[PDB]
């Protein structure tokens, strides 16, 4: 048993069969298998070409946009202590990360980098999208405009000393124009003074009631000194048709900020085709915990 | 309980005498015990009743369910599930919960298959115990010169004990005093008539001998006395009895196939796993991230509804066998009947009815046949002569017993009759075509009867003439044909008399040799007319001298009898010769006898012959002769107990058509030994006590259920409740047909195993995000797959079934390579790669094209990326891109019954076209359109993408598996083509299960 069935020496059988056995098995699984394979690449072919290399054919699952920040936080905390430098090393990685697109030395040149309103204005269309007019136009975003969180001045950030940065950032959705509220009557508190049309306004708050008196001053920097996205940089393009685009970016320092004390700040941006999910923590708003224990 | 002591064949103490008997137990053979005596025994050895069976409480028998069949993959499957979630849940607050729901599901998996057996094995012993019954019974007791009825319970070693006619023996007596006792050692013995018991010895062997009466036997006629010499369960059938008890159960055939199933699983699970361990370590992976992937690749293959599946399988076809009244008391002896391949069948109860019937009649220089056939479907014997008639008046008149009050009822052969079995015989054939007997024995007053006496052996009695023109007297008589013979002159021919001379003599001694080598027991009838003028109406013929002519009668014809074999037993018999099954009869009976029937039901096919019928035919010894010539041949018990291994192997290697005859019960459990020590399965079908330990034994015991005895009923597997014999049949046939569907429904649930493991071997590999979910695997190994694989047991046969030969046992499995070949190897694939298509497609219209996926896992699972670009660089937040993942599973899970849809009707076939056998099997097309209607029922209800976490899909979408399913059907019909046209080609030894 044990032996025989592994080589017997009569029949020159090897496992059970002989040589041209397993010449004719291989060599049928071999033809087998290489029917399969032409036939699922034939029918993935089929598929490069039904599909449009300028434009998705289904975005009704990224809408409305969400809100990422850098730096990168795990479990939507940032907590580093003022003492230890080796504290918040993961996160100004990260925050450079970010910012590191942004280097002038990258932006130069006329194309495709045309110099656009210093002050938020309307949107821009560069055409349809199609490869005629070739690779469309994007305007350029400076690093500077971020006043005190620019990695340029101060490279930690503001991590330093008890005052850090949240660069806040809008997803990247191809011909999605956004669009703020109006003027009338119905309208947050908040959104009220420095209504800027052209603006799309994004405002941090307390989750809770008591955290209020908790936190500080929350002081924005952006383009033209507002607190929101310039509608100009929209809409997007898509990789193909626009590589080397920059989107716009919010700079937001919290200032004045209770010590030894985790703090829960929820930012919200506003807008007409802006909705959020009680599912998607980060559909439009983000939370944020911070905690500068010293 | 020494076995080998109770193996051997029973010794006595027969041979002794009455002095020697009442010397050693101590009695009085005219005064019996002394009651204080009595008592002194009655508690210093225990009551004379046998010890009841070891019991057994309920949840005992359920726990023995729990933990078998397959129970025990599942067990660990189970246990290893909490075992995942309970460290996972300690070592984070936020853990997956696919173990949880993975392990109470396999739990219930298991604890609902040992509710459905248990319920079957409970449905069965109620019915077993509704037979059961027990009237008490009392037995005459002789102590200090009288008589008393006590107990049977109260009865001792050496009191006294009277019988009388329809009384049980109650223990094993010896004999002191009988008065024509005759008794039935039917169900001890096999002993097919009353064998008087005389006080004195015959017989070496003590079964042989009528000295000795035994235990459960009955007193037909006659009383008796006795000394008890043997009491409890020291009898006879007591050691027979405690040898039923302890002796093994055996293992079926189909749990031998299940378990080689469960090897080749778990074969191909550690090739899997230690396979991928060394690919996984050639990628960078470290020891503890590989250790733990081989174990996720043995847990999924894993058949969850394989258990169902089977149980439910096994479960459809024993319903069939209950409608005809087949009952079954396990789950699994239902498919030993198809594997048999060597039945071994008792005579006495089984094979034939165990009651007298007139089968041959002499009349008219002619045989005549009549019916002997229980329900009365056959040729009748003209009844159109006058002969015919004087015949009916002879044995209706000249016969003492008639029909027991009160059975008005019943049929005219299965009713009660008072009195010898002959004349019992004779009163139901002439009640039977000649109208009732009471009234014809009214119509004609018997004026003296001479008992039937041992030196004139004949029985006679005179009788009125009941012709209103003819006032004279009848006379008539019976007896055995030689001295009836001696006693005619005239012979009725057609009616009017003729002489007797040497041509019809002759003609009457060729009749008596054919009545006689026919086996059955031939009587002579004649009467005469006696002149009223030499003894008028007034005169008195008292029974003292000779009043009645002996001679010059006239003789009207004989009437021969024996125990029939019923109905459908020849056909039966030849039906199993047919499909390959060899016939042994194995009986306690005499041999004459059991030659006679079996060549009348065909184990001793018409033409063979054994050694003396050679020696006979050529007229020389038989020492000469060659044992090879002779197919087949008749061993006697005597010279059974004198031949050792060798010589009974080759006896059941040479001779084709055997019949064991005089052979006690320990020896027929030698029979069956003998048989499979070479190899094969075993079914005994018997009825009484001494087949209670080879009914054990045997693969599968068939017990008779209205003749059979309770400790074989309780020691055998299957029940025949209605005594037919073409249940038989009807179980061979059954045994097979649900045999090649298990292979069917098994090559189906195994299809679905590939497509189902893959994607997370690409996953682990390749780095793409997770094909197919875990909740959707559940949904499909318990949902889609099941009311298909069960619809599978419902498929008719192909071929003709009851052609083929039995099955080898060590070549011819359930599960071989060949099936692993098509399911894993071929179909599987198909089915895996067309889902495969489906997912790359519903990602590649959302945003994320075939070049972009590889090397995205690390990423697309990290909860805090909130911008993942795609192939056109969109940004995706995290819950985004996992709502297009789950829509990605729902519609894998579509693909999957998509391809199920051509594999359930490729799988329905194994050999022949699907435009050949049809789709006539109404439960596979319901199995279709249930399989459709609870995906899409999954797919669009409100609330599952919070429940299940499956999402609507888009009606372009579900198109994507057709082709993958056209082409399985396609190329499966072009494979089952190649084996018709090239019978044991390459196609057939290679892909034909
Ligand atoms: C509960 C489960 C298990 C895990 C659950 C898990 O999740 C959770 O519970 C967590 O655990 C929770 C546990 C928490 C525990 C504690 C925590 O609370 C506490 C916290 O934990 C936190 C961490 C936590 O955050 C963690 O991160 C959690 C994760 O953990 C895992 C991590 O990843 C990872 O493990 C981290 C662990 C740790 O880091 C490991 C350390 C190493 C061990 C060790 O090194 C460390 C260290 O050294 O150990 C030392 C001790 C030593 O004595 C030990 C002795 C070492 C022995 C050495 C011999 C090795 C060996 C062994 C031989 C046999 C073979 C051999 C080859 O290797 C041979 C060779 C020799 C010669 C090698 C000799 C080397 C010597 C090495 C040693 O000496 C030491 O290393 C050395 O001493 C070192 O000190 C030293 O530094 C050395 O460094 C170097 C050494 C190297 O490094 C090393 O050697 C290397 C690289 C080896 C490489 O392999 C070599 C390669 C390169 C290669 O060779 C190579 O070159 N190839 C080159 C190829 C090439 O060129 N090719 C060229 C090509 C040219 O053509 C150097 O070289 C050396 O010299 C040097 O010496 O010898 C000592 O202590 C220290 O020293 C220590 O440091 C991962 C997880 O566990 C967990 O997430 C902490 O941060 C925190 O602080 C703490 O508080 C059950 C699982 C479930 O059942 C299952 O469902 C599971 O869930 C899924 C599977 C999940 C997956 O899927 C998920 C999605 C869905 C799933 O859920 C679905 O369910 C899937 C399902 C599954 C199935 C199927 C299907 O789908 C579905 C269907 C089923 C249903 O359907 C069925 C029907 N069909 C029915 C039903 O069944 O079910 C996914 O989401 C998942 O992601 C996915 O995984
Ligand atoms: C985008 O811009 C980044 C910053 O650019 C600088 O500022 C702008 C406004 C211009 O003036 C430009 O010309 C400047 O360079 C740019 O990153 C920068 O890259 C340089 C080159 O590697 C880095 O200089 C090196 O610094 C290290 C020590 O760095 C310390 O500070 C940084 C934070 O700033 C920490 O992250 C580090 O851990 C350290 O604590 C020096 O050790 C290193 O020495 C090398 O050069 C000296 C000569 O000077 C040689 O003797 C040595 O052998 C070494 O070769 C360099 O001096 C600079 O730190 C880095 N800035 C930051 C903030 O990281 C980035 O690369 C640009 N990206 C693109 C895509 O254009
Ligand atoms: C990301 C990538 C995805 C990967 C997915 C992998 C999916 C896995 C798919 C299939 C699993 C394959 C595992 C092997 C299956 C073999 C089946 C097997 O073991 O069944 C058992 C049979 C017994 O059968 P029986 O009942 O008739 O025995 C009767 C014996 N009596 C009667 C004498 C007692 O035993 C036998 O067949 C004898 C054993 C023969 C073993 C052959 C081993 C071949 C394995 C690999 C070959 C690879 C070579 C590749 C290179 C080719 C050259 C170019
Ligand atoms: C591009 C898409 C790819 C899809 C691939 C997957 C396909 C799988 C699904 C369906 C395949 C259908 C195959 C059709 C086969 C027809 C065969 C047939 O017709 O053979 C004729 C038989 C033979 O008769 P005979 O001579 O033996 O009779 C003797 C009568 N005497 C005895 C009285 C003389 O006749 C009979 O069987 C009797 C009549 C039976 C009529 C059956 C009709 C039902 C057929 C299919 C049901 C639909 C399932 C749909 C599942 C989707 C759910 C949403
Ligand atoms: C011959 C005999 C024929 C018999 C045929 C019988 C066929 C029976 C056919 C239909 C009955 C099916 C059961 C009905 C279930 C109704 C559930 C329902 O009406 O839910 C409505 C609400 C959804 O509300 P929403 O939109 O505001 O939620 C928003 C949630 N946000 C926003 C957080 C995402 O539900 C919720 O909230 C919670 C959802 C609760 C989940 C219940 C689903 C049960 C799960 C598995 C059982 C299915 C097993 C398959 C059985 C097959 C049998 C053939
Ligand atoms: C004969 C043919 C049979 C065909 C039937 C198909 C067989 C099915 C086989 C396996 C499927 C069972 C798997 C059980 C899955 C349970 C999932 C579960 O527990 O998920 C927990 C979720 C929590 O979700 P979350 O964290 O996102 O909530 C976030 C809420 N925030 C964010 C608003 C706070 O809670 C919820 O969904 C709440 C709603 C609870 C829904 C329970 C549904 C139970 C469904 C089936 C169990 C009964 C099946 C028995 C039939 C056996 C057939 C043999
Ligand atoms: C034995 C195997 C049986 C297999 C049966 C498979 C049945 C499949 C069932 C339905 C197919 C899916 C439905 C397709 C819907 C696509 C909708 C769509 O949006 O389509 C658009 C694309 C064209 O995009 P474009 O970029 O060129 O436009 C350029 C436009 N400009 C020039 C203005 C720039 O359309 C395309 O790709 C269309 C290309 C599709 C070619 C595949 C043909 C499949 C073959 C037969 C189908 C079955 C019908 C007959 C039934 C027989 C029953 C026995
Ligand atoms: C998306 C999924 C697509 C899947 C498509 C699969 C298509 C691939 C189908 C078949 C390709 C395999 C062909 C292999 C040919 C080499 C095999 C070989 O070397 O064989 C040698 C033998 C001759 O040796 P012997 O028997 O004389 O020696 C006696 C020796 N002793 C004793 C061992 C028996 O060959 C023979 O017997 C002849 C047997 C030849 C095998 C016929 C199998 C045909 C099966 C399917 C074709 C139908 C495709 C329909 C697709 C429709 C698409 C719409
Ligand atoms: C920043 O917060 C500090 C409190 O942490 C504020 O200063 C306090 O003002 C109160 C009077 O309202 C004094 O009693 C405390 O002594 C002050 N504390 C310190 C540390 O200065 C301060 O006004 C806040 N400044 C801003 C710009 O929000
Ligand atoms: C019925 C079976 C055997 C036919 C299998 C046909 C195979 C060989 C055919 C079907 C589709 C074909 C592919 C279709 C498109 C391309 C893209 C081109 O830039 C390179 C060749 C390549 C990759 C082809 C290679 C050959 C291919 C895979
Ligand atoms: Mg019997
Ligand atoms: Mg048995």
């Amino acid at each position: 048993g044990w032996k025989k069935f592994l080589w017997d020496s009569e029949k020159k059988e090897f496992l059970g069969r002989t040589g041209s056995s397993w010449f004719k098995i291989f060599l049928f699984y071999l033809i087998f298998y290489g029917c399969l394979a032409g036939i699922f690449i034939g029918t993935i072919q089929v598929l490069l070409l039904t599909l449009s290399d300028f434009e998705p054919k289904y975005q009704d699952r990224v809408a409305p946009p969400g809100l990422s920040h850098a730096p990168y936080a795990i479990k939507t905390e940032i907590s580093f202590s003022i003492s230890n430098p080796k504290s918040y090393e993961s996160f100004v990685k990260s925050m450079h990360k970010l910012m590191d697109l942004y280097n002038e030395s990258s932006q130069a040149g006329n194309s495709p980098f045309e110099d656009c309103s210093d002050t938020p204005a309307d949107y821009i269309k560069r055409g349809d999208l199609d490869d005629s007019q070739g690779q469309k136009k994007a305007c350029r975003f400076s690093r500077m405009w971020l006043k005190n969180c620019s990695g340029l001045d101060d490279t930690t950030y503001g991590y330093a000393e008890g005052k850090p940065c949240v660069v806040a950032k809008l997803n990247r959705i191809i011909g999605f124009y956004p669009k703020p509220l109006k003027n009338t009557t119905d309208l947050p508190e908040e959104l009220q003074a420095n209504y800027n049309q052209y603006v799309l306004p994004l405002r941090c708050a307390a989750k809770r009631e008591e955290d209020r008196e908790k936190i500080g001053s929350i002081e924005y920097f952006g383009l033209g000194g507002y607190a929101g996205f310039p509608l100009q940089y929209y809409p997007y393009y898509g990789k193909r048709l626009q590589k080397k685009y920059l989107q716009p970016l919010l700079a937001i320092q919290f200032t004045n900020l209770t010590q030894n004390m985790e703090l829960r700040i929820e930012c919200k941006v506003y807008g007409e085709n802006i909705d959020y999910s009680e599912k998607d923590r980060f559909r439009g708003r983000f939370e944020v915990k911070i905690e500068v224990k010293s | 309980d020494l076995d080998e002591l109770k193996k051997e064949v029973s010794m006595d103490d027969h041979k002794l005498s009455l002095d020697e008997l009442h010397n050693k137990y101590g009695t009085d053979l005219t005064r019996g015990l002394t009651n204080a005596r009595a008592k002194e025994i009655l508690a210093r050895d225990g009551p004379n009743s046998l010890t009841p069976p070891p019991t057994t409480p309920e949840w005992i028998k359920f726990c023995r369910q729990l933990f078998g069949g397959f129970s025990i993959l599942l067990w660990i499957g189970a246990i290893l599930c909490f075992l995942a979630y309970g460290i996972q849940a300690a070592t984070e607050d936020e853990p997956a919960n696919d173990n949880l729901y993975l392990g109470v599901v396999l739990s219930t998996v298991v604890i609902v298959t040992g509710c459905f057996s248990y319920y079957q094995e409970a449905k069965s012993s109620r019915i077993m115990d509704s037979f059961k019954n027990m009237v008490p019974q009392q037995a005459l007791v002789i102590r200090d010169g009288e008589k008393s009825t006590i107990n049977a319970e109260f009865v001792v070693a050496g009191d006294l004990v009277e019988v009388k006619g329809g009384d049980r023996i109650p223990a094993d007596l010896r004999i002191i005093s009988a008065h024509g006792c005759k008794v039935d050692n039917s169900s001890l013995t096999g002993e097919s008539e009353p064998q008087t018991r005389s006080p004195e010895f015959s017989s070496e062997n003590p079964l042989e001998t009528r000295n000795i009466a035994f235990f459960s036997t009955n007193c037909v006629e006659g009383t008796a006395r006795g000394v008890v010499v043997y009491t409890g369960d020291r009898t006879v059938m007591g050691r027979i009895a405690t040898l039923a008890s302890g002796l093994e159960v055996g293992r079926t055939p189909i749990a031998i196939e299940i378990e080689h199933f469960i090897h080749i699983i778990t074969g191909v699970a550690v090739f899997l796993g230690v396979s991928f361990f060394i690919l996984s370590l050639i990628l960078g992976y470290s020891w503890l991230e590989a250790v733990i992937f081989l174990i996720g690749i043995i847990v999924a293959n894993v058949p969850e509804g394989l258990l169902a599946t089977v149980t439910v399988c096994l479960t459809l076809t024993a319903k069939r066998m209950a409608r005809k009244n087949c009952l079954v008391k396990n789950l699994e002896a239902v498919e030993t009947l198809g594997s048999t391949s060597t039945i071994c069948s008792d005579k006495t109860g089984t094979l034939t009815q165990n009651r007298m019937t007139v089968a041959h009649m002499w009349f008219d220089n002619q045989i005549h046949e009549a019916d002997t056939t229980e329900n009365q479907s056959g040729a009748a014997f003209d009844k159109t002569s006058a002969t015919w008639s004087a015949l009916s008046r002879i044995a209706a008149l000249c016969n003492r017993a008639v029909f027991q009050a009160g059975q008005d009822n019943v049929p005219i052969l299965k009713r009660s009759v008072a009195g010898d079995a002959s004349e019992s015989a004779l009163l139901k054939c002439i009640e039977l075509c000649c109208g009732s007997v009471q009234g014809m024995r009214d119509r004609n007053p018997k004026i003296v009867e001479i008992p039937f006496n041992s030196t004139n052996k004949y029985q006679l009695s005179i009788h009125e003439n009941e012709k209103s023109s003819e006032s004279r007297y009848l006379l008539v008589m019976k007896g055995a044909p030689e001295r009836i013979l001696d006693r005619c002159s005239t012979i009725l021919l057609n009616g009017a008399e003729e002489p007797l001379k040497e041509d019809m003599k002759e003609a009457f001694q060729n009749a008596y040799l054919e009545l006689g080598g026919l086996g059955e027991r031939v009587l002579g009838f004649c009467h005469f007319a006696l002149p009223e003028d030499k003894y008028n109406e007034g005169y008195p013929f008292d029974a003292d001298e000779p009043n009645f002519p002996t001679t010059d009668l006239c003789f009207v014809g004989l009437m021969a009898m024996i125990d029939p074999p019923r109905a459908a037993v020849p056909d039966a018999v030849g039906k199993c010769r047919s499909a390959g099954i060899k016939v042994i009869m194995v009986t306690g009976d005499h041999p004459i006898t059991a030659k006679a029937i079996a060549k009348g039901v065909g184990i001793i096919s018409e033409g063979n012959e054994t050694i003396e019928d050679i020696a006979a035919r050529l007229n020389i010894p038989i020492g000469q002769v060659n044992p090879r010539d002779a197919k087949a041949c008749v061993v006697h018990g005597s010279d059974l107990k004198d031949l050792s291994t060798e010589v009974l192997d080759d006896i059941l290697h040479y001779h084709t058509e055997i019949v064991f005859a005089r052979t006690s019960p320990q020896q027929k459990l030698i029979i069956v030994e003998g048989c499979q020590r070479q190899g094969a399965i075993v079914a005994v079908t018997g009825d009484g006590v001494n087949d209670s330990p080879a009914l054990k034994k045997a693969d599968i015991g068939v017990a008779m259920g209205i003749s059979g005895s309770d400790v074989s009923k309780q020691a055998a597997d299957m029940i025949l409740l209605d005594d037919n014999f073409a249940s038989i049949v009807t179980g061979v046939e059954e045994g097979r047909l649900i045999f090649d569907n298990l292979k069917k429904s098994i090559a189906y649930t195994l299809t679905s195993n590939i497509p189902e493991i893959t994607p997370f071997l690409v996953f682990i590999i390749g780095n793409v995000p997770l094909p197919l979910g875990t909740v959707t695997i559940l949904c499909i190994d318990l949902g889609t797959d099941m009311v298909p694989a069960i619809s599978l047991a419902y498929e008719q046969a192909e071929s003709d079934i009851m052609k083929r030969q039995p099955r080898n046992p060590k070549t011819d499995k359930l599960v071989n390579e060949r099936l692993i070949s098509m399911a894993y190897g071929q179909i599987g694939m198909i089915q895996a790669l067309g889902g495969f298509f489906s997912y790359f497609v519903i990602l590649a219209e959302n945003g994320f094209l075939p070049m972009d996926l590889i090397g995205k896992r690390v990423r697309w699972d990290d909860r805090w990326i909130s911008d993942v670009e795609d192939s056109f660089g969109q940004q995706w937040t995290y819950e985004q891109r996992k709502i297009v993942e789950f829509t990605c599973h729902t519609s894998f899970f579509i693909s999957i019954v998509v391809v199920q849809w051509a594999d359930l009707i490729i799988c329905k076939t194994r050999r022949n076209s699907i435009f050949q056998q049809g789709m006539k099997n109404k439960i596979l097309i319901f199995g279709l359109f249930e399989e459709t209607a609870l995906a899409a029922f999954l797919s669009y209800c409100p609330g599952t993408d919070v429940a299940l976490r499956m999402y609507p899909l888009k009606p372009s979408w579900w198109f994507c598996a057709f082709p993958y399913s056209l082409i399985i059907f396609l190329y499966d019909e072009m494979r089952r083509f190649i084996i018709r046209r090239s019978p044991g080609g390459w196609v057939e030894q290679e892909t034909y299960y």
